[PDB]
RNA sequence: ACCUCGAUGUUGGAUCAGGACAUCCCGAUGGUGCAGCCGCUAUUAAAGGUUCGUUUGUUCAACGAUUAAAGUCCUACGUGAU
């Protein structure tokens, strides 16, 4: 009763990793469809409390919530009190259910509002360069710009299905 | 008991051994004939 | 001079920083470092180490939600390594176009 | 990491060369009247 | 019955895709402890004529087996536990930030 | 987690004991994940301006196993700084005069070589045999699993897998064996 | 097998021969065209010192190593059998083979030290006192050669120098 | 408890008196050192679990002294103990078949004729002394050219370790 | 001819030495053309010891008497703010 490819156990007859089974994919379909639909079921009863979401501004991931701080080491063209809409959401969060991009969100599914509030220069930063027995010593201050935005909101919608 | 970096039997009754890690030539009819492996 | 080349090490040392929290939480989940990291890739999440260190620390429960979802996409890599092809791929290995 | 996975893909070895997370603009106007184009 | 991970300590993480496959579905209510795991707390802790008025027991130590003592109870060295100068107290900011 | 702003910051920076079995365990291995709790790798929280430091205690230490033959071509030596001072003593003959000595040296050299490494090793106890103080054994919390899986002596298998197992030859009838 | 007993009676002494039951090897292999026992069960580079089951059906009841010719090894895998027969009795894991004692020997009291992958025999080794600059740097053997060949699941390959 | 092999007793507490000579049957001239073993008795017993050691230690003083000069802590000792304080006082390490009541005083008698003894005691101290008397260095000539070096260490170490090793012969208390 | 030419003359001795072992002596052990004493040779061993004098600035050496032996070296050819 042994096969061609039968091997007694020993050590390295089996590899030490236990042997993982995926679902079935037909029957794992429809149970993504439970999940889902249970989740966006969660949306439009309003079963959430607070919401991070993962931005992308200024080549930067933000882990912001509402009614917070962001410091942007640039300058955006946008009078102080404007408010703007943040396109780019990665993640959106909550206690019990989380929403990932591929690698972003649709602009049907969040929205991430923030407020220009202060844009001030940064302080002074020392840029000195200096080399031992060569007279080579230089010294630049450079103030670079900044901007201060506030996330007001963050809001989803049931577009899940 | 002479240092020998190759061990080679000098007669018919030296036999090689193996012990203490190093190899070495045992020969009772003639005790002139022990080396050890340096 | 010491001030202008320590803005090279701050970037550096915050990385570091960053990939040893990454690495502690997924220990705790039973994952490696780059099991975790390697295996985000693949299904499209471009979620930087700053981020994953938040994560790790403020929002454990999310954290958790992405070790299973690379651990997944990790089993699925090894089932289609298994197969030669005729096997469909996985569920979560599928990648979004861009066009 | 990830930067030979993604050129298989027909993907940028980056993530920041090209792609919707870099190309599309950043932001826009809470009224929905689109930014102005970014100097990158 | 397949599970990535063990939903036994952290949450019930369940694993989910849209339809269009375009946004990842994460379900992960938080579980709760079991009334079986827990232990009960520990509540429980003559002819006298004087009251057990509050008697002083603050015993005079020298610097070195206070300082012995110290460490072990917290488990650190003797080395932090000795003062330190006027200097290193005068350069110490008596009024640091707060965050959050 | 809705906690008070004290109770909180003391959660997340409190101190957990933890139990290992260093019984057929090698040094090193033993040494390697007792080096991450004790500098505090193992919590996301983790930095170095911040002790955050845990509590490890190893048991058995007295039967630890070494790969190979380290018990006797590994050599321990240290300098008393006097002349004719320099000592070098095998594993084996270190084991023999302190128990817990091997252990030690393998974690101590593992921490980073700074202040902070004297403050860690304080922090560890080690305790030749299974005999743990009650203070000590009344604040445990989790047991490490062993890294190495001790393998089974041949009279520890039971008669199902001994059956189990197939037989590859058969031996004649003639050998005297 | 066979088995000798040599039994005295009036000052004279009687030797026999006497057969015993021999065990069988279990039917249908999974390889019948292999030509040693080994790969006849497709165990090749896939054992270890710690299989004492498989390294049990190869030695004697005093733990000596059976011979080549015997056992129908090749000469390839029976070295290998033979390295892991002798790091099995240093780790401890066959104590029903101990050497035979003889009448009036009580061994003396040693230092009971845990020890595996043992290439050497303990007592025919020397303490490494001068380690050598990094380039020249005096590893201590673990494992054996032999089983670099091996099933290696992981990545990195087996260290045999430490 | 019986003598067993293997078992210490405890010792005493002498007060050294002088030399006087002494000769054998043998015609040699022995010279024996005076030892008076006075106001000796046992102070306390620690037992070997309290010990923290393999033997058993146990205390002796000697030498009655004055009460009105020591400390309040080593003089409410003695009030329980009902004994006056005791100059100098040793340990013995002793088994557990050799335990002695506290307050038991010892006699000269402990020890008897032919029996081999160590005593233990303070050098006399000769205070800060250079290298020739404390260590015996030979020095140098006091004559032929020598020039405020006659009685001094010379070289202490080599040039290439630039450093002293430590117990190395240095002048200094003896 | 790389370092020292804006304060180490070098040698030897005196003083005190630390270290290597490729061991002069003491210890253990093979071989011997090892009877026994003496010897020769090889492995192991650096815990301890390794003299006093005449001429010579001497190091060294010569011979004087000895000793279980009077080892080979290194250390800024140790040590000269001793
Ligand atoms: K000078
Ligand atoms: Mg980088
Ligand atoms: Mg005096
Ligand atoms: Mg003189
Ligand atoms: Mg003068
Ligand atoms: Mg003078
Ligand atoms: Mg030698
Ligand atoms: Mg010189
Ligand atoms: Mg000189
Ligand atoms: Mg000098
Ligand atoms: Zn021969």
């Amino acid at each position: 009763s042994y096969l061609p490819g039968y091997v007694p156990k020993t050590s390295l007859s089996s590899p030490p990793w236990p042997e993982v089974v995926l679902p079935d994919p037909v029957e794992e379909t429809r149970h993504h469809a439970e999940v889902v639909k249970k989740v966006n079921e969660m949306i439009v009863t309003g079963q959430y409390g607070r919401l991070f979401a993962v931005v992308h501004f200024a080549s930067r991931q933000w882990k912001v919530t509402s009614e917070d701080l962001i410091l942007i080491g640039n300058e955006l063209d946008l009078a102080c009190g404007e408010r703007i809409r943040l396109e780019k959401v990665l993640l959106v969060g909550a206690d019990n259910f989380t929403l990932l991009g591929k690698p972003l969100l649709g602009k049907d599914l969040v929205r991430v509002e923030a407020t220009v509030i202060e844009k001030t220069e940064s302080w002074p930063r020392i840029i000195m360069r200096f080399r031992k027995r060569k007279n080579f010593k230089k010294k630049r201050i450079v103030t670079t710009p900044q901007t201060v935005l506030r996330i007001n909101s963050i809001e989803i919608a049931p577009c899940l299905l | 008991f002479k240092n020998k970096t190759v061990l080679k039997k000098r007669c018919k009754d030296c036999y090689l051994v193996k012990r203490r890690g190093r190899w070495y030539v045992y020969c009772k009819t003639h005790p002139r004939h022990k080396q050890r492996q340096m | 001079v010491k001030c202008t080349k320590a803005r090279y090490l701050k970037k550096k040392n915050m990385r570091t920083l960053w990939i040893n929290r990454i690495t502690a939480a997924s220990q705790e989940h039973g994952l490696k470092y780059p099991a975790l990291i390697g295996n985000l890739v693949k299904c499209q999440v471009e979620l930087n180490r700053k981020v994953l260190a938040d994560l790790a620390i403020y929002e454990p429960k999310t954290f958790k939600s992405l070790a299973a979802l690379a651990s997944r996409r990790r089993h699925e890599g090894f089932a289609a390594a298994l197969g030669d092809g005729k096997e469909p791929e996985g569920i979560f290995s599928r990648v979004v176009q861009y066009h | 990491a990830g930067g030979q996975w993604r050129l298989q893909q027909g993907l940028a070895a980056n993530p920041s060369g090209y792609g919707p997370l870099t190309e599309l603009p950043d932001w826009s106007y809470a009224d929905g009247r689109p930014a102005p184009p970014m100097k990158g | 019955t397949y599970s990535p991970l063990p939903d036994d300590y952290n949450c019930n993480v369940e694993l989910a895709l849209t339809s269009d496959g375009r946004t990842i579905v994460c379900y992960h209510p938080s579980v709760d402890i079991p009334y079986e795991h827990t232990k009960p707390i520990p509540r429980p802790d003559h002819d006298q004529v004087l009251k057990t008025r509050l008697e002083e027991k603050v015993e005079h130590l020298e610097e070195g087996p206070m300082i012995e003592q110290l460490s072990k109870m917290f488990f650190t060295t003797k080395h932090r536990w000795y003062p330190h100068g006027r200097y290193h107290r005068c350069r110490k900011n008596l009024n640091p930030p707060k965050d959050r | 987690s809705s906690f008070s702003r004290a109770p909180q910051q003391w959660a997340t920076f409190a101190r957990i004991w933890y139990l290992l079995d260093g019984k057929m365990q090698p040094p090193g291995k033993l040494a390697a994940m007792a080096s991450i709790r004790l500098q505090g790798l193992h919590k996301p929280v983790y930095h170095a301006l911040s002790d955050c430091g845990d509590h490890v205690v190893i048991m058995n230490t007295r039967h630890i196993a070494f790969s190979g033959n380290k018990w006797e071509q590994k050599v321990y030596s240290s300098h008393t700084g006097y002349p004719g001072g320099f000592r070098q003593v095998t594993a084996a003959q270190l084991h023999l005069r302190d128990p817990v000595a091997i252990v030690k040296l393998a974690i101590y050299g593992m921490l980073p070589k700074n202040l902070h490494r004297r403050t860690m090793m304080e922090r560890l106890h080690l305790f030749p045999d299974e005999y743990i103080p009650e203070d000590i054994l009344k604040n445990l919390v989790e047991e490490l699993p062993q890294p190495r899986k001790i393998p089974k002596r041949l009279d520890e298998y039971t008669q199902e897998e001994i059956d189990a197992f197939p037989r590859l030859w058969t031996p004649p009838e003639d050998y005297r064996l | 097998f066979r088995e000798v007993v040599e039994t005295q009676e009036g000052k004279t002494t009687i030797i026999e021969g006497r057969i015993t039951a021999t065990p069988k090897e279990s039917p249908n292999p999974p390889n019948p065209s292999g030509q040693c026992p080994i790969c006849r069960w497709n165990l090749k580079h896939k054992y270890n010192y710690d299989d004492v089951l498989l390294l049990s059906q190869f030695i004697r009841p005093h733990g000596g190593m059976l011979p080549r010719k015997i056992t129908g090894l090749c000469q390839e895998e029976h070295r290998k059998i033979e390295e892991c027969v002798k790091m099995a009795h240093r780790a401890g894991l066959l104590p029903n083979h101990r050497p035979r004692l003889p009448e009036g020997v009580v061994p003396k009291s040693k230092p009971q030290l845990n020890r595996y992958l043992t290439r050497w025999a303990p007592g025919s080794v020397k303490p490494i006192y001068k380690k050598g600059p990094r380039w020249n740097r005096v590893r201590m053997p673990v494992g054996s050669p032999l089983l670099r060949d091996n099933v290696c699941y992981s990545r990195t390959p087996w260290k045999l120098y430490h | 408890h019986p003598w067993e092999p293997g078992s210490f007793r405890v010792g005493l507490i002498a007060l050294k008196l002088g030399m006087m000579p002494l000769w054998t049957k043998d015609g040699q001239k022995h010279v024996v050192t005076l030892l008076q073993v006075q106001d000796c008795h046992v102070l306390k017993y620690t037992s070997k679990e309290n010990c923290n050691g393999k033997m058993a230690t146990l205390s002796v003083g000697g030498k009655t002294v004055s009460r009105f000069r020591k400390a309040t802590s080593i003089l409410e000792f003695y009030r329980e103990l009902g004994l006056p304080p005791k100059q100098t006082v040793k340990i013995f390490n002793i088994t557990d078949n050799a335990a002695i009541k506290p307050g038991t005083p010892l006699y000269a008698a402990h020890f008897r004729p032919g029996q081999y003894v160590d005593v233990t005691a303070k050098t006399i101290g000769k205070g800060f002394q250079g290298v020739m008397k404390r260590w015996g260095f030979k020095g140098q000539p006091a004559t032929h050219g020598q020039t405020k070096t006659h009685r001094r260490p010379g070289a202490v170490a080599t040039g290439d370790i630039g450093r002293v090793w430590p117990g190395t012969k240095m002048p200094g208390k003896m």
